[PDB]
């Protein structure tokens, strides 16, 4: 089968800047009949895939012409002009030349913008939870760029690396920022036993950790 | 309006199988040639086969061949798939595609997609999430503005919808991917309001859950 290489593997632009995405293939994409069947395809983030390109250079209807792609045998690119906030996701080449259809893995364009700091908000458990016997303690950090972020727990001043759990969203076509969640699971009887609960941060937008706690107690 | 409608969530025990459906409506549905591509943690495609409606001939990937048999129904506009014997690498997302090559022609009409139709391959019981409201304290911004959470825990298998009023509120939402940990997934959404709506008006978590018909609304209480 034909491999596709693609590169990067990820690229991080500013809106109005130009991107080109290379495309590789382990044999010339020539077909026979003088054709090359390459296409281009963009999967924004929680749809399904959309072709741009076909025949390596032809527009799909509908599409910007801020998109241009060329190449030929074994070398193909895919190049936007102008970078838009529409563009983000993952751009993929995929040969129809040799059977059976082949994709490259994927180029994930990444809008660049300033540096934004986390928001953070920590929660307790709710009663309801505590009720069943079981206490999570919840920290959202929204709204940040770069995506690069270290979040540690702190109980007590001791670091507690086992119960956590790490959830984060893709890059937000809105703001262009990225956010998470942090979950710290114990049970009812050890969450009782402490006393401050912290959600520590470790971002580009600070020389010192970002900090976020609540002491529980009684009245 | 050319639309692609698939089937639902799957979750399907190892060694069984199940039938995918891919519902077309706006164009005549035996003169294109119709699809299926797979898709793995995200960036991970792959061509399965096409088939085309019109004389029910078909043409599949190698690898495929005995996992994967297309059909047609004529006379309602389906495609379908159905995938034996799952495995463990048969848990994946497979669209379906009105590709749109023109073979005749030499060039291509628009490709249209179904939204997709995910397939978790599992012995694992169906479970019921518990939902808690998060109200803050600390998380609260202080003035201003102030954020309110749902955390959604210990549901199988995917998917859960997770709404705030109804629908009715989505600015300054975030819903965060579930994650699995010991069987079970945890999902949390957070909404940023203005100190002056909550909690002056009430703010609610809606989650459904298809798979257990679980159906609840937690009122974040101060
Ligand atoms: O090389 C060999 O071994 C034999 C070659 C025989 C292959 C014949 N090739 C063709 O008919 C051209 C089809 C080109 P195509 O762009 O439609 O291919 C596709 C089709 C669906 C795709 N998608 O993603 O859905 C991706 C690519
Ligand atoms: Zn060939
Ligand atoms: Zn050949
Ligand atoms: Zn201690
Ligand atoms: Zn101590
Ligand atoms: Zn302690
Ligand atoms: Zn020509
Ligand atoms: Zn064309």
């Amino acid at each position: 089968d034909i491999v596709m290489t693609q590169s990067p593997l990820t690229l991080s632009v500013t809106i109005g800047q130009p991107a080109s995405i290379s495309c590789k293939s382990s044999q010339s994409l020539l077909y026979s009949n003088g054709k090359t069947y390459l296409n281009w395809l963009l999967q924004r983030p929680g749809q399904s895939p959309k072709r741009l390109i076909h025949l390596v250079s032809k527009l799909d209807s509908g599409v910007p012409d801020r998109i241009t792609g060329s190449g030929s045998g074994t070398d193909f690119t895919l190049k936007i002009s102008r970078v838009e906030a529409a563009d983000l996701g993952v751009y993929y080449c995929v040969q129809g030349t040799h059977f059976p259809y082949t994709f490259g893995g994927g180029t994930k364009l990444e809008i660049l913008r300033a540096d934004a700091a986390p928001t953070v908000s920590i929660f307790p458990p709710s009663s309801e939870q505590l009720t069943s016997g079981g206490a999570s303690v919840v920290c959202f950090l929204n709204n940040f760029y770069p995506k690069d972020i270290n979040v540690k727990w702190k109980i007590d001043g001791s670091e507690r690396q086992n119960g956590v759990l790490n959830s984060w969203t893709d890059q937000d076509s809105k703001d262009s920022t990225y956010s998470m969640s942090s979950t710290l699971t114990l049970t009812k009887d050890e969450y009782e036993r402490h006393n401050s609960y912290t959600c520590e941060a470790t971002h580009k937008t600070s020389t010192s950790p970002i900090v976020k706690s609540f002491n529980r107690n009684e009245c | 309006e050319m639309q692609l409608q698939q089937s639902g969530a799957e979750l399907l025990r190892p060694g069984t199988s199940v039938k995918l459906s891919c519902k077309t409506s706006g164009y005549i549905f035996t003169s294109y040639w119709i699809h299926w591509v797979k898709q793995r943690s995200g960036q991970g495609l792959e061509w399965i086969a096409r088939i085309y409606p019109g004389t029910g001939s078909t043409y599949y990937n190698e690898k495929f061949k005995g996992k994967a048999t297309l059909t047609a129904d004529k006379s309602s506009s389906t495609a379908y798939m159905q995938l034996s014997t799952l495995k463990s690498e048969d848990s994946a997302v497979y669209f379906c595609t009105r590709w749109g090559f023109i073979p005749v022609r030499e060039d291509y009409v628009m490709d249209y997609w179904g939204q997709g139709t995910l397939v978790t391959v599992s012995s694992a019981k169906t479970t019921a999430p518990s939902v808690y409201p998060l109200a803050p304290v600390c998380g609260d911004t202080t003035g201003s503005s102030v954020t309110l959470g749902c955390l959604v825990k210990g549901y199988f298998p995917e998917p859960v919808t997770l709404t705030w009023n109804s629908g009715s509120l989505s600015s300054g939402v975030h819903t965060f991917p579930a994650v699995l940990q010991s069987d079970l997934y945890t999902l949390s959404s957070s909404v940023t309001v203005t100190s002056s709506t909550w909690p002056s008006q009430s703010i609610t978590c809606n989650v459904a859950h298809p798979a257990s018909s679980t159906k609840v609304d937690k009122k974040i209480e101060p």
